[PDB]
């Protein structure tokens, strides 16, 4: 809830290295 | 005479000598006073028989449970029930802690699904609680290299070396500056308790037509899931909206409050599982009604 932004920033930085 | 009993909490272990006539109530009270825990109603002493978990009843003799009698008689002091809101209901620090530990374990053992990014944020908090503030001079490279941090499901969805995860987690760890231990574990709880699977007791069932389904019991109500999808129930029945549930020969019937609603009927083949569901329904329903007064 108040973690929405942290969760989003984290998700976005992992995305480049996700399995094909 | 007496027998020895082993009580395992998430945190630690303890031993007790017990008179042959001791009841659940006696062990439970003993463990709780030792822990100095007053919020006892979320808890219980469990043991596993066959493939099903079981909770000691308070008014039955301990030895009259179908539990392995090979000393030490072992029980796990776990939470049986989850609050609807941790930050509001877990008053005592010891209550908070025990929940934290038990929840973190369900997350690492993948008993609770958890998106990759939540798994990171959680870890960064699990780390802050264990280690205190991050000191760059103290905490050097690989200082987390021997630490269960993320579920395996998450580690093998990415092309990432373990050291990189540990770098990600460290980055957020550093942000948790000034946060006391109980502050961190509670932050953990506040995140974890929004996870769709958090606090849900799953059971295999099937309906009138005989198609396989999942029953879910928790603080909020009874839920029906497609066996492939545990994140989103197909049907939900909040406690306030249920008149009661009846059990009769491997069959349960959820009798809804609005006579308007059709009853819901489902089947389970294992008797032991059934008693467990019945206990869980009753207790969750109780606690739900208690919050609302």
């Amino acid at each position: 809830g108040p973690y929405q932004k942290a969760l989003r920033e984290i998700r976005y930085s992992l995305l480049p290295f996700a399995n094909e | 005479k007496t027998f020895t009993v082993r009580i395992v909490t998430m945190d630690a272990e303890m031993e007790f000598n017990c008179e042959m006539k001791w009841k659940g109530k006696d062990l439970f009270d003993l463990v709780c006073r030792t822990l100095g825990l007053r919020e006892t109603w979320f808890f219980g002493l469990q043991y596993t028989i066959k493939d099903t978990v079981a909770w000691l009843k308070m008014d039955k003799k301990v030895l009259d449970h179908d539990v392995s009698k090979e000393e030490p008689v072992t029980f796990h002091f776990l939470a049986k029930f989850y609050p609807e809101n941790a930050e509001e209901e877990l008053v005592q620090e010891i209550t908070q802690h025990l929940f934290f530990l038990q929840v973190k374990k369900q997350i690492l053992d993948e008993k609770i699904y958890c998106p990759p990014e939540a798994s990171v944020l959680l870890a960064s908090y699990a780390v802050q609680a264990k280690y205190g503030d991050y000191d760059p001079s103290v905490h050097k490279r690989g200082f987390l290299a021997q630490e269960e941090l993320l579920p395996k499901r998450v580690i093998n969805l990415y092309q990432m070396t373990p050291e990189m995860w540990e770098e990600r987690i460290t980055a957020w760890y550093a942000e948790h500056r000034g946060r006391a231990r109980d502050e961190a574990e509670m932050e953990y709880l506040k995140i974890a308790q929004d996870l769709e699977m958090y606090g849900v007791n799953y059971f295999a069932i099937r309906n009138k037509k005989g198609t396989e389904l999942l029953l879910g019991v928790d603080a909020l109500g009874l839920h029906i899931y497609d066996p492939e999808n545990r994140l989103t129930p197909k049907i939900s029945f909040p406690w306030n909206e249920i008149r009661n549930i009846s059990y009769s020969d491997k069959e349960f019937t959820i009798k809804p409050l609005d006579k308007k609603i059709d009853v819901f009927k489902f089947n389970s083949s294992k008797l032991r599982v059934n008693k467990l569901i019945l206990q869980l329904c009753i207790g969750n329903h109780d606690l739900f009604m208690r919050r609302r007064k």
